[PDB]
This record gives C-alpha cells, sequence and structure tokens, in this order.
C-alpha cells in the first residue's frame, strides 16, 4: 500500500520520455553571416574597426543566485524545467515534502555532523538548518580549520547584450542593469569594455541521490496531483542536488585603451599592462564604482577567506533530473556581432645633415588606404625630398599617420671622386613607425657616420 | 574578382581575367621599365613578398580590391 504509492509514483516518471540534452536549450538571436572593415582618420591615429559575426554555444551546469530567485533555492528544492528555469526564474512546486539528506563539505566535520536531514524540507527549515550547522562550525572548527575559497573566474570581452546573456545566463539582464553599460561606445570603437564574474565558493550543501523518485516526497501524494499542478512530460521537474555558498560579483571594466591584450591584463591582475590599467574604469555589484583598481584588489583579497561572523549567501546551485539523476546542463546558443578595434598611431621622422659632404636622402614607405568607391588599397610611397642635395644645416621632419607602414631608407654620402659619385652610408627596410625617429649624419667624406634614433 | 593579368611583364597589359578564390586583390607594379599586372593576395602587398615574387630589386606597387583598378596609370613613375 505504501509500497504501492512508491512504485506508482516511480511508475509515471520513468514513463515520461524526453531528450535531456535538448529540453534545456535556448536561442537568443540568430544573425546573418557578415563582416565589415572600416578605417577612420582620427587625431593621432589611423584606426581600423572591423566587425565580424560570431556565434556561441555555452553549456553550463552551475546556475546563479539573485534577489528574484533566492526565495526559490535550497538543497532538495523542486523546480520546473522550462522557460521559467531558462530565465533563471524557475517555478517551484508546492508538494508535500519528504525527508532529504544534505551534506555540507566544511573541513573538520566528522561522524554524522557532516550530514543533515530535513523531514519537511522548506526554505525556512532548510536555510535555518544549514545556517545553524555553519554556526556549529564557526565556534568549533573555524578556529583550527581554515578554508580559502575555490575561485571560479569567468571573464569575457563585451560585444552584445545577447551574448552576455549566453555567457553568464539570461538572469544577468536584471542584475547588471544599474552599472550602466554603453554598447554603442564599444561598437563605435571608443570604449573597450570587459565583463567578469567572480565566484568565491567556500562551502557546498550537497543532497544525496534519493533511493527512489518517491524518496523526494512524503506519503499522500500521487501521479495525478503532479499532472494537475503543471508537472508532466511537457515541462518536467528537476531538483537542486547542490548549492554553493560564498561571495560572487559582477565587475565591469571600461577601458579607453584599444590594445590587443586587455583581457590578459585583467586576468593578470588576479593571477607593461600597468599602463593600460592606469586609466581604466571599474564598476561592480556585490551580492560602489570608482575609477581605481585598488578597489578591486582589496575587494577580492578581502573576501579570499571565510568571515567568522555568520553564514555566507548562496551563490551557485546545481540541478539534477528526478528520472535518471544525471547532471542537468543548460545549453545556450546565440549569434552576435563581434567588434574588433585596432589602432595605428602616428609618427614622425626628423632629418639632420651635419656632414661636410653634400648628401642625398631616400625615404620610402607603404600606405594603407581606400580609394574612390571605398574599397581598400595598399600602395608604395616615395618622399619628395628624394634626389635633392642637402647642406651643412638641413632640417625637415616628415609627418606620418597610422596608415603608414614598412618604411624603407637609404642615405648616400657624396664623394669628390668622379667615379662612384655617391657612396653608401645606411640602408634598411621594414622600419617600424615610431612616434619619433631621428636620422642624423656626421663626419668626413672618408669617415661618414650617421644616426638611427628611437625617440618615442 | 576581375584583374588585368599578363603572365609576362609587358609595358602594357590589356588582358584581364576573373581571379580565383584565393586571390583577394589586384596588383600593378612598376619596376623600372618592366610593368607587372597580376592577380594578387592583399597579405602579399608588401615590399619583401612583392620583390620576392617578381624577381625585381626596386619598384613601386599598388594593390586594390576592386575590378580593373590595377592599371598602369595608377602609379607616379
Amino acid at each position: 500500500n505504501s509500497e504501492a504509492a512508491k512504485k506508482a509514483l516511480n511508475d509515471y516518471i520513468w514513463g515520461l520520455q524526453y531528450d535531456k540534452l535538448n529540453i534545456l536549450t535556448h536561442q537568443g538571436e540568430k544573425l546573418k553571416n557578415h563582416s565589415s572593415r572600416e578605417a577612420f582618420h582620427r587625431p593621432g591615429e589611423y584606426v581600423v574597426i572591423e566587425k565580424k559575426k560570431q556565434s556561441i554555444s555555452n553549456a553550463t551546469s552551475k546556475l546563479s543566485v539573485s534577489s528574484a530567485n533566492d526565495d526559490r533555492i535550497f538543497p532538495g528544492a523542486l523546480l520546473k524545467a522550462d522557460q521559467s528555469l531558462l530565465e533563471n526564474l524557475p517555478t517551484l512546486i508546492p508538494v508535500n515534502r519528504g525527508k532529504t539528506t544534505i551534506s555540507v563539505n566544511l573541513p573538520g566535520l566528522k561522524n554524522g555532523e557532516s550530514n543533515l536531514t530535513v523531514e519537511n524540507p522548506s526554505n525556512s527549515t532548510v536555510r535555518t538548518a544549514v545556517n545553524n550547522l555553519v554556526e556549529k562550525w564557526i565556534q568549533n572548527y573555524s578556529k583550527t580549520h581554515a578554508v580559502p575559497a575555490r575561485m571560479q573566474y569567468e571573464s569575457i570581452s563585451a560585444q552584445s547584450m545577447s551574448q552576455l546573456q549566453a555567457k553568464f545566463g539570461a538572469d544577468f539582464s536584471k542584475v547588471g542593469a544599474p552599472l550602466n553599460v554603453d554598447f554603442s561606445s564599444v561598437h563605435k570603437g571608443e570604449k573597450q569594455v570587459f565583463i567578469a564574474n567572480f565566484r568565491q565558493v567556500y562551502y557546498t550543501a550537497s543532497v544525496d541521490s534519493p533511493n527512489s523518485p518517491s524518496a523526494l516526497f512524503g506519503s499522500g501524494i500521487t501521479p495525478t496531483d503532479l499532472i494537475n499542478r503543471g508537472v508532466n512530460s511537457k515541462t518536467p521537474p528537476v531538483y537542486v542536488s547542490n548549492v554553493s555558498y560564498g561571495r560572487a560579483m559582477y565587475v565591469k571594466f571600461e577601458t579607453t585603451s584599444k590594445s590587443t591584450k586587455v583581457q590578459a591584463a585583467i586576468d593578470a591582475v588576479v593571477k607593461e599592462y600597468e599602463n593600460i590599467l592606469k586609466n581604466t574604469k571599474i564598476c561592480a555589484v556585490v551580492l560602489v564604482c570608482t575609477g581605481n583598481i585598488d578597489t578591486l584588489k582589496d575587494l577580492i583579497q578581502k573576501g579570499s577567506n571565510f568571515s567568522a561572523q555568520s553564514p555566507a549567501v548562496p551563490i551557485s546551485y546545481t540541478t539534477s533530473f528526478v528520472k535518471d539523476n544525471s547532471i542537468a546542463t543548460i545549453q545556450n546558443n546565440t549569434d552576435y556581432i563581434e567588434t574588433k578595434v585596432t589602432s595605428y598611431k602616428d609618427g614622425a621622422l626628423t632629418l639632420n645633415h651635419d656632414g661636410a659632404f653634400v648628401a642625398r636622402f631616400y625615404v620610402y614607405w607603404e600606405e594603407l588606404g581606400h580609394d574612390a568607391d571605398g574599397y581598400e588599397t595598399i600602395r608604395s610611397r616615395s618622399w619628395s625630398g628624394n634626389g635633392y642635395n642637402r647642406g651643412a644645416h638641413y632640417s625637415t621632419t616628415l609627418r606620418f599617420k597610422g596608415n603608414v607602414r614598412n618604411i624603407r631608407v637609404k642615405v648616400l654620402g657624396a664623394t669628390g671622386l668622379a667615379w662612384e659619385p655617391w657612396r653608401l652610408i645606411y640602408s634598411k627596410n621594414d622600419l617600424p613607425l615610431v612616434p619619433q625617429r631621428n636620422i642624423s649624419t656626421w663626419g668626413t667624406t672618408l669617415h661618414p657616420q650617421f644616426e638611427d634614433k628611437v625617440v618615442k | 574578382l576581375q584583374c588585368y593579368n599578363c603572365p609576362n611583364p609587358t609595358a602594357d597589359c590589356k588582358t584581364a581575367v576573373n581571379c580565383s578564390s584565393d586571390f583577394d586583390a589586384c596588383l600593378i607594379t612598376k619596376a623600372g621599365l618592366q610593368v607587372y599586372n597580376k592577380c594578387w593576395k592583399f597579405e602579399h602587398c608588401n615590399f619583401n613578398d612583392v620583390t620576392t615574387r617578381l624577381r625585381e630589386n626596386e619598384l613601386t606597387y599598388y594593390c586594390c580590391k576592386k575590378d580593373l583598378c590595377n592599371f598602369n596609370e595608377q602609379l607616379e613613375n
């Protein structure tokens, strides 16, 4: 009779037939295959801004906690796998609740102290239970048992509102609102924006697999009540088999720099770059924004270990199917427009001829352009002061914009000789465009010397 | 994409064909008297690869991503 209930309620669930690796799939936005390069002249730069299309498949298991969903979370909580779950605002199901065994992994916990069971598991009953076990541990083992934090570090280059949704979950849409992200900036290539989530996880409450589907509920419940209350094959239930506790944060890094490796520097702070980090704006949320980095450093390094005051807030939770008790993994797929911004700054070449001899200078380079209809071109440039005799005092400076590259240079020293009327001094190709470079000359026609100076 | 393309470097190439997939640009090079008009790779639009591939020691070039833009009149001696 009781076994009859057991086997009945076990009887429906295995009868439900679905694809686990499909039911939990979301598509934010799909876009057309597209790429466009556009290059601009800006004061001090030729800037090349290239948009391309990218797509992403991000499959995650650990889901995030927040104001909206914190009331629906605890070890053994029953939840609805559907659009509700996908918005990270799942619908809990009100059924009669059977005892659930929980195991918190705090250090030093021996015997049955490590385990707990809630007869009628309810958010109050469980939250107070885990909070209390933690409190047991804070006066006892916390004195001689330390735990750092398992550091879950995820970061990404900000592109679209759609792709951030893919990487960190749809939930972010609500939480990341007040920190003020300006996408138009990034797409305009003025700003380079990065987003990073940090999860400092201390202790975990892990519920054991119940012997049977029936072991998750108390008696007096039947196959019929589930299909009544929205629970069916169409939208199956899953239960939280784990909850993680600690501090989590969403940090935004707004940088004026158009550098190649900004992400690597951001990572580096946690695990040269100092310059790009000199001017960088930080704005974060805790579960204050200032234009400094010491903020971040002290914020993380502060919470690198467990507070002794009280239990921490749950930050991550994991769900498992009631049917196969296999790990539930959300797959996220979406297309977005990736934006790359590359900057090529200007430069200048200064010419000094102090040699007695009357020399001639030859300066050539390459030029990155566009032409007429706008289709980009590359061409070979040659200086106008080429093939001109220069005297004891001669100075001119050549202004180069970012579209200039691969400079080639020869200088020819004069000889009073009838044969070989000019003599080689210095010749080199593939010269970088340095902010300033000085080519100077000195000496006799028999001992001519020169200068290749990197000024910056 | 369709470029002016002479196998042998004539001072005047009027022969143009539609370039393959792996070619994304057109090239016009003036090396002394010898003028090279060729289907080209934008990545190879640089002095070292150009001189490498033309067997010419000193020159001027022009690479463009539109049809028949690689004509001799495009460079200044």
